[PDB]
Order: structure tokens, then C-alpha cells, then sequence
């Protein structure tokens, strides 16, 4: 969500998500890497073959 | 929930395998600080999978050669001095089985390492080439177990009209495909054999049945033999060594 | 579109002629007729040195990969001949990762081709690219065989049954591979490759 | 267990302005390395690491507990003598000895900047590797891209450089710690 | 229903496989006078079947030895002259992977003949024996890729408190089972490796973590290492030869 | 056909930051030509091309 | 792009009066320039001729 | 859509379209030029005779 | 689907015109690597 993150213009929000914590010891735990993942957003274009890829 | 005395009164009923072989008397303890993963994603072009039964069935070269007009054609008949002496009819090539393959192919020689015994069913492929103007006729045929019987009984059977009634296949050069297939069923007294000694039986042979001819003298044409196993059945586990016969003691 | 990479890849081109001879004392079986490293820009069978610079004559795809540093592809050959139907022989074609010399029928992927059954337009055949990672590197120093990570391997063509021919026909024939690069893909632009006009920097 | 432990009871907002529960955040922060005098400047590549001496980047310090790295890395550069300069990538094969050729002649990604207006150069170096992972200070890939920078006219200059992990970057495989010094040097 | 001219106008669209490999340009003709059968009935005791993936997973011996009181215990700390010189902490045994297995076992060395590349995931088994009266404590641990990085980075990590934070497992002799299991995930830059050259990575080590003690001086106790592959993935077909690295040209 | 080919199996996002499937994108990128000293400067027209020497623009190479 | 024709053969000379760029400082003093060109968003190529011979590696020897 | 592309202000989006791929060989194909075409947007004005053409 | 022998047993029933005149005994083979188009748009004043 870098496009929105830059368009909105504020430093703080940096695209929210909520991770799935596990292995809690004393109220603290370790997030899964699987859910920390964030969208890349050019890949959809390359797979869908948007015109901009070809420069037109 | 009980202190483990150093070797006094262990459980006595435990049994579990480790490898595909080897049973074991007691369980290893799966304690360790971390459990890690495979790391790499594949990221590769696909390739066809490899299997053992599949690997054993692969085609193998067996022989290759020239064939030409000057070579002798098999006799219609026999005379005495050659009838008494167990004469054999002349041939371009002869091939033992299955040794030409198993002890003949280092690849197959390696795939069969440390297995005790096995069964096999052969296929053979003759492929001859020459010009349209050439004339000729070959025969590819299966002499049976032969060596396990009397010298006399593998002698009075070698003549043309008998040769043509054995299992086999002819090859005229008139054919455009110019290739033939021939199937050899397993056949022996013993139900299995270890690959790595002299388990020699059924001798395949190739024989001229009509002399090669062309407009000029001394024409020649090429040929190749190929073969592969099928219906294989491996059986048992053993050190890879030559075995011994009954009178001998090991 | 005529500037798409797939459009460039899809055109076949002849690479080079190869004689097979040839009536009387035909070359003995196991005699190689061809060794073709799998890369569009190999210096061996493409191009020559001229003024220290190693120029490389070739098809447009070769330029397209000449510019990028990393690449990946599969091969699609089309074998083709100059023969009568009075010539008659057979051929082996192997695909060898990190190898050399002919390697039997068993050890590696192989593919016998009868000549007499090759009607014209020739015979298509495709090979997979086995390699330790996903991306090949392009440029190499080597003046003969491919270096190492520069190419997936080699394809090797050799006689199985030696050629025979009638007195009415010429002794030898000529094989002419045609080819195209399936699933080509390129990465990281930037290279020393450039057109052969001149041979110098201005000052 | 036989614990005397009873869990805490304390507010978060009352005492310090922030809290952090990861080492990545510390690494995204950019820190100084070492001054680079002269013409033939050499910034570290994405393989990074293996500095001698004792002054060293924070990323460079976190580097020793791990084994694998992946992702792009960032640079800030502050030239001592103001004036425009250029930024380019290169590789060991890519270099030429014609003695009329110069670094622009390869057509790599380029970056111009006049420092009189914008003193702080900011450049991010991408991740072009064949492999999904990189053992730190790998030498298995000799031709990996490496940064170079030039003023035209090829005059001498010094630079204050400071590196940081890119947003794309991570470490993996936890090796145990290096010996490390802590206090100010004793005596002279 | 048409006379087959000797090689003029054969069908040009034919394609068919013979072996699991090798495509072929034209069909062999299945003509021959007779089709015979397998003959023998099995008449045998059954045995477990053999498979390739199964064969590769078989357990293998790796090392065996005595262990005794006089041998040194690993240091808590380092001093200068050994810190500058990339000192390595002493160990009873160390073992390379996967070479100890593949180039180490003639059986496995033969099963992998003519295959291009592969992946593996190891298991290891330590089995120590001694009397109830003995005291001691071992550690079995996995040094990582190590050799592919700087000499300095495999040097400042060798000391006790770091050794105990690597993946690994301890073995007290208080335990009655007296055996441990340790799993090693595949890990490298390259996604596959050919078995038959120096693809040396992750070096397993065994280290004393408490000196052996008994009522008398110079007590001793025995131990054995074993190991086996899992999650294997073979890939490609190639002649069985050592491969070469990038700067080298073949 | 007689193909051994089996189609690939690999992710796009795992290894490099981008992918491109056209030559136009390479040409929209701007590259250096040659230094133009003196008063009577001469930039190439839209007909472009036909430079000598060996240093040359990427557009000029395509 | 001011041309009468929909297409232009590269290095065409059929149109002598095509527009050409010029730049001047006032006072007409001497100066050098670092120039770098690029295809416009409007631009394209067409008709695929085969490749030129081209050099690849760094010059050998001195 | 250059007007929107400049008004939105973000570099990436560059006016989306989906091309009609053809001549697929192995999961890759060649876009038609007919569908890569993008709006020009002054032509509508010249044909419709908007006032701004005349400067008023 | 059959190898074309160099001039032995061609089809004997073929007939087709090329120009508005001239009948021809056998068909030309339409093989070639590419099929290209007309290029130019007209862009002209009409004439009768």
C-alpha cells in the first residue's frame, strides 16, 4: 500500500495489519512471518499484462 | 514423571524401525532447542521423475556392425564329419543373456547393487540400413537354454528348416521401416538368479538367410542391436558378491 | 507488437552448416558431427575476434540478451537437411549438463532420428534446461567451450549408423539446424555490447 | 515450577515516549561508517560486512549474529567540496582498460545531482542475485553489482557515508554472539 | 494395403518412446512367429519390496569411538593470541555433510549413479554407553555453512555460551535411553548439488561439556554415530563426473 | 514433437525486484551520448542515428 | 513530431527541411554540454530488420 | 488519462488497461497494438469545437 | 503426413488460376516466416 501511503502523505500510518501472535511466554509473543507479509503491487500488473508494461 | 535411573529398569517392550531396514530396540529422544525448515524454494524448470523400476527398463546398446556380401550363408544340410563333431551354424553375431546387459552395462551394474535375486523379460531391436538398390534377408532368432543340456541335443538341431521354426523374426530390406522387435520370455529351472555371476542362458543369434547383393561387387550395409528389460522382479537383500553352486562349500 | 521479447524469440534462424560424409569410407560410428553449447551469445560458434574486440554476428534475440546481464530460456530445434531419398542413416542427439563426449543411450536423455523419415520442413525437438539456480549469466571470456554458470549445458549430435549411398548420388549430405528460444526471459539491463561501426572511443 | 513470579502491573505511557519489540526497527535507522578519501572510492556491496578497525555501523554490528541476508540497502552521502556528481553501478567484468573509456560508457542506471542545492545524496541499491539467499560476505558470486561515484574531471574528494537496511531487507539463521567490548578504553 | 517401397515415402509423423528415456522416430514392427510366456510360478517366501526413495533413506554408520577422562573440555573464554588466529574449539569428532554419507557410502555412491542434482534433509543418532557409576555430559551441535563466509566470522563465535545457543542436543549419562536424535534441515545458496564432488557445507561437531569421571582414574566409555537422509529430491540426468565452478571453462 | 519439456515451476517475487517483457521500457530510459563543445552545437534530429565512433546511446543501439 | 508522412525511414534525407534544435547563451560564448536522449512517450519503431555485427567484451590487450 | 495521472500525483498507476494477448507459446504472448492504444484527449475538443480552441 | 518424394507421384488432379488469365498445373506453397500489412493510411483528398 505504498501508493496510498505516499498519497495520504502522513508518516505514521504506514499501512495497518494485525499479526497472529504465538508462543506467548508472559504476555509477549512472536508474530508469524506469514502474516507480516505486505502487498508488493507490481506483480498483479505483470501477471495481468497491463498496457503500461509495454510502454503504451 | 519419574527420575530416570542410569540404566536400571528401562522399558522392555519397545520396538521401532529407523531406516527402511534395521529394527531398533529403543527410541531416540527427540529433544533439542530448535526445529528448522527447508529454506529454499525450488525455482526451476520441471524434469521427469526417476524411479527404480523405471530406471531398470531403460534401453541399452548391445551391438553394432557392418554386413557384407562375402560372408557365408547358412547351410541347408549337414554332412558326417560335421554331424559327429557338434558343428554350429555360422552367424554374424551371437549374444548371451542377460549378461550382455547386466554385467555389460555399468549403469545397470550399479543400479542392482546389494540386491539378492531377480526376474526379467527381454525385448530386442534390430535396425539395419542400406540403399534401395540392395537385396538381402536376415533372421534374428532365439536359441533356447541350450547349455544346460547334452552336447548332442544342441547339435542335431542346427540346420535351415529347423532354424526357421524357432522363435524369431525375419528382416527383408524391402521394408521401409527397416526395423524389428522381438520379445523374450523368462525361462529357467531356477526361479531367480543373482545378476552378478555367470547366469548364462538363452543365446540370441543373428544369421544370414539370403546373401547381400548389389549391382557392384562387395556392397555393404550397417546394422545395430538394442535391448531392454521388462516385467522385472527384484528379490532379497545381500552383499554384492559372486555366489556359488551346490558341490562347492562356503 | 513488434518490440515484444516473445515476438523476437519466435523467429527461427539457421545457425550453421554441417557435412556428413560420405560413401566409400563413411566416418565410423561415434563420430561427432556437432557440439552446440546452449547459449545465444557463445563466442565459440558465433562471431570472431577482430581488433581485440570479439565481434559476434548473429540473430536479434542474441542482441537482446547481449544487453541484459541475466537470462533464462529453453531450446526448440528444427533439424533440416539437403538429401535425396537414396541417402540413409541414423543419428543420436544428447543433452548434456556439465559433460562432454558421447555418453551411451542409458546415461542421458537421447533421441534417435532416422533420416529417411524426415520429410521436409524437418523435425522439431525441444530440450529442458537443467541448472543449479534460476538465472544464467550472459557474457563470458571463453574462446571455446562455455565457462560454467554461463550456460545450462550442451547438446551433442553424432552418428549412430554410418551413412550409405547409391552410386547414382553424391557421397555426402548437409545438416542445417534451425532454432528458436522458448520461454525467454531477461533481467538487469546494462552491458558493453554495442554496434560494430568504428572501433574506438573519440579521444 | 515452584515460581514466586506474579506478573507485572505497570502502565506503558507514563515514562518513555516509545517502545519497540524488534531489531529490524533499529536497523532501518541509518548510521555512519568510515570516511572515503580520494578518487577510487569503494562503498560496501550488498554482501556487506567484514570491516576491520573498531568503528562500525549499527547494521554492521547486528550483522554478526546471523548468517543469511536478503534485500536492497540504502545510502546517504555527504561530499566535502560542494558541486555536482554522478552515481553508477558496475561489476568486475564490466570494467574496461581502453584508457579513453569511462564509467558512463556502460549503460547502467544513473543518478545525477548538484550538491550545492541538495547536499545529501540519497541512493538505494537493489537486489539482483540469482539466489534467494546470501551467506554474509559470500564470494560465490564474483560479478555482483557494486556502486561507484564520480565527479566529472575526476578530482579528489572526501565523503561522509551512512548506510541503512532497505525496507525490503532481512536477516536469517541465528548464530550465537561474537565477543564484544563495552566500556570506554581504560588508561591512555 | 500398399507395397512398401524400400525407403521411399515413409510416414513422416510417427513418434514414440522405447525406454523411459529416448524418443524414437519410427515404430518397430511386431511380427514374429510365436508369443511365449513367463513360465515359472513364484513358489517363494515373501520379502519386503525395494524402492529408490526407500533405498536412499536407509541408515548409515558414520563414526565410532572411545571417550575418556584425559581429553580436554571446551573453554569458557578466549585470550588474544588465539583470538587473532581464528582458533577453533577442540572436539572429540567433527563430520562434514553430506559427503560423509554420499561419497562415504559405496552403496549410496552407487545408487546415485548418473543423476544430475539433488536435495536432502539429515537425521543423526548419538548412542553412548557406560556404567551407572560414570559421570559426564556431551553436546552434539550443528556448525552452519561456515566455510562460505569470512575466516573472521567463523572465529569470534567459538566460545561456550555461544556454543550452547546453536542448534543441538545435550546428552547426560543419567538418562537410561542413552541416545539422541538431531534433525538437520537443508540450507544453502544453491538449490541443488551434484553428490559426487566437494559440496561441503554444515559441519556437525561433538564436544565435551563436562569431563568424564569415575571412582578410579582413567575411566572410559564407548559411543557411535549414525545418520540417514530424508525429504530427498533428485533432479536431472547426466554422466557421472565431477562438475566445475564458474571461473573454470569446460 | 517428441518433447522432453515440462513447463517451469518458479515464483516471480522471490529473487529480483522487477520483470519486463518489452523493449520500449528500456528505450524510455535516458542515456548519455557525446559531449558537445563550442558555439555551433549540433544535437541529432528526430531522424536520429548514424553515429560513428563506438560510444553511443541505448536508443541509438536499439 | 512535425512530419508530412506517417512514417520515417531511419536517417531519411527525403525531407531536408525537418526541424532541428539549436541552443544559445546570449553573448554567444563557448561552452560544453552533457546531453542525454530518450524516446518520447509518443515514440515507436517498426519493421524488424535483422541484427548488426556487434562487439561484446572489454577490449583485449592495450 | 494524463490529466488524471498528473492530478492523482503518484508515479506508479499510469492509467490501467488490459491488453488482449495472443500467439501464446509457453504462457507468454504478444499483445495486440489495437488494444494497447490509449486516449489522446485533445481530439475530442477539436472535433466538438470547445471555446478554448478559439482562445475565449 | 507423408514424406514428399522429390517429384515421384505428385497429385494429378490439381488445377488453379493465378492471374485473371493463365491456368496453372499445381499449387504454390504458402510457406514463409511472416505476413505483413499495408502500412500507410490514405490521408488524402478524394478523386473520382
Amino acid at each position: 500500500d505504498d501508493a496510498t501511503a505516499s498519497q495520504r502523505g502522513i508518516v505514521t500510518q504506514v499501512a495497518d495489519t494485525v499479526s497472529s501472535i504465538s508462543n506467548v511466554v508472559d504476555g509477549l509473543g512472536v508474530p508469524l512471518l506469514s502474516s507480516i507479509s505486505k502487498p508488493i503491487g507490481w506483480v498483479s500488473n505483470v501477471v495481468s499484462n497491463v498496457a503500461s508494461i509495454f510502454g503504451f | 514423571s519419574v527420575t530416570n535411573t542410569g540404566g536400571l529398569m528401562p522399558s522392555a517392550t519397545i520396538s521401532n524401525s529407523e531406516g527402511a531396514t534395521m529394527l531398533l530396540n529403543d527410541i531416540p529422544d527427540p529433544t533439542q532447542n530448535v526445529f528448522l525448515s527447508r529454506n529454499v524454494t525450488d525455482n526451476l524448470f520441471e524434469v521427469q521423475d526417476q524411479n527404480l523400476i523405471e530406471s531398470l527398463s531403460r534401453e541399452v546398446l548391445l551391438g553394432t556392425g557392418t554386413w557384407q556380401s562375402g560372408q557365408a550363408e547358412i547351410s541347408t544340410t549337414l554332412t558326417e564329419q560335421q554331424l559327429i563333431t557338434n558343428y554350429e551354424q555360422p552367424s554374424i553375431r551371437q549374444i548371451s543373456l542377460p549378461d550382455d546387459i547386466v554385467k555389460g552395462s555399468s549403469f545397470i551394474a550399479s543400479k542392482l547393487a546389494n540386491i539378492a535375486y531377480m526376474r526379467c523379460d527381454y525385448e530386442l531391436y534390430l535396425r539395419v540400413q542400406g540403399s534401395p538398390f540392395l537385396q538381402g534377408l536376415l533372421l534374428l532368432w532365439n536359441k533356447m537354454n541350450a547349455d544346460q543340456t547334452s552336447k548332442i541335443r544342441s547339435s542335431i538341431t542346427e540346420h535351415l528348416r529347423s532354424i526357421t521354426s524357432f522363435p524369431g523374426v525375419t528382416l527383408n530390406m524391402q521394408s521401409d521401416s527397416r526395423s524389428v522387435k522381438l520379445v523374450i520370455p523368462y525361462t529357467s529351472e531356477f526361479q531367480v538368479f543373482n545378476p552378478r555371476n555367470e547366469n548364462k542362458l538363452n543365446s540370441v543369434r543373428l544369421s544370414i538367410l539370403s546373401a547381400l547383393r548389389g549391382p557392384s561387387t562387395s556392397e555393404k550395409a550397417t546394422y545395430s542391436i538394442m535391448g531392454r528389460m521388462t516385467n522385472i522382479k527384484l528379490y532379497g537383500h545381500a552383499p554384492s558378491i559372486v555366489s556359488l553352486s551346490y558341490p562347492q562349500t562356503e | 507488437d513488434e518490440m515484444s521479447i516473445q515476438y523476437l524469440a519466435s523467429r527461427p534462424y539457421m545457425l550453421d552448416r554441417y557435412t556428413i560424409k560420405g560413401g566409400n569410407t563413411p566416418s565410423p560410428s561415434g563420430t561427432v558431427v556437432a557440439d552446440i553449447p546452449i547459449s545465444p551469445v557463445n563466442y565459440s560458434l558465433y562471431g570472431s575476434i577482430i581488433r581485440d574486440y570479439r565481434t559476434i554476428f548473429g540473430a536479434p534475440v542474441s542482441l537482446a540478451v547481449a544487453m541484459a546481464s541475466w537470462w533464462r530460456a529453453k531450446i526448440h530445434l528444427n533439424l533440416q537437411f539437403a538429401k535425396t531419398q537414396y541417402h540413409q542413416c541414423r543419428l543420436l542427439v544428447q543433452y548434456l549438463p556439465y559433460g562432454s563426449d558421447v555418453q551411451s543411450l542409458e546415461n542421458v536423455l537421447s533421441q534417435i532420428i532416422d533420416i529417411s523419415h524426415v520429410d521436409e520442413s524437418g523435425i522439431d525437438l525441444c530440450f529442458p534446461s537443467i541448472f543449479t539456480n534460476k538465472w544464467m549469466r550472459s557474457y563470458d571470456p571463453a574462446t571455446e567451450g562455455y565457462t560454467a554458470g554461463c550456460a545450462p549445458g550442451r547438446i551433442l549430435i553424432s552418428v549412430l549408423n554410418p551413412l550409405i549411398s547409391a552410386s547414382t548420388v553424391n557421397d555426402d549430405i548437409v545438416m542445417m539446424p534451425w532454432l528458436t528460444w522458448e520461454n525467454l526471459e531477461l533481467a538487469e539491463p546494462g552491458s558493453l555490447a554495442k554496434a560494430a561501426i568504428g572501433f574506438d572511443y573519440p579521444a | 515450577g515452584m515460581d514466586y513470579a506474579k506478573s507485572d502491573s505497570s502502565s506503558l505511557v507514563t515514562t518513555m515516549g516509545e517502545q519497540f519489540r524488534s531489531l529490524r526497527m533499529l536497523t532501518r535507522r541509518s548510521s555512519p561508517t568510515d570516511v572515503l578519501t580520494g578518487t577510487s572510492v569503494t562503498l560496501p556491496g550488498i554482501t556487506i560486512g567484514t570491516d576491520s578497525s573498531l568503528r562500525q555501523s549499527v547494521l554492521n554490528i547486528i550483522s554478526y549474529m546471523y548468517r543469511f541476508t536478503k534485500g536492497s540497502i540504502s545510502y546517504k552521502i555527504i561530499p566535502k567540496i560542494k558541486g555536482d556528481l554522478y552515481i553508477t553501478t558496475s561489476s568486475a567484468d564490466n570494467i574496461e582498460l581502453n584508457s579513453n573509456a569511462y564509467s558512463f560508457d556502460v549503460n547502467r542506471a544513473l543518478h545525477y545531482q548538484n550538491t550545492a542545492l541538495n547536499p545529501v545524496v540519497q541512493v538505494s541499491l537493489p537486489y539482483y542475485c540469482p539466489s534467494e539467499n546470501l551467506v554474509i560476505d559470500s564470494t560465490s558470486f564474483p560479478n555482483l553489482s557494486n556502486l561507484v561515484l564520480t565527479n566529472l574531471e575526476r578530482s579528489s574528494n572526501t565523503y561522509t557515508v551512512l548506510v541503512s537496511a532497505g525496507d525490503d531487507h532481512t536477516f536469517s539463521q541465528l548464530a550465537g554472539c561474537p565477543a564484544f567490548t563495552i566500556g570506554p578504553s581504560r588508561s591512555a
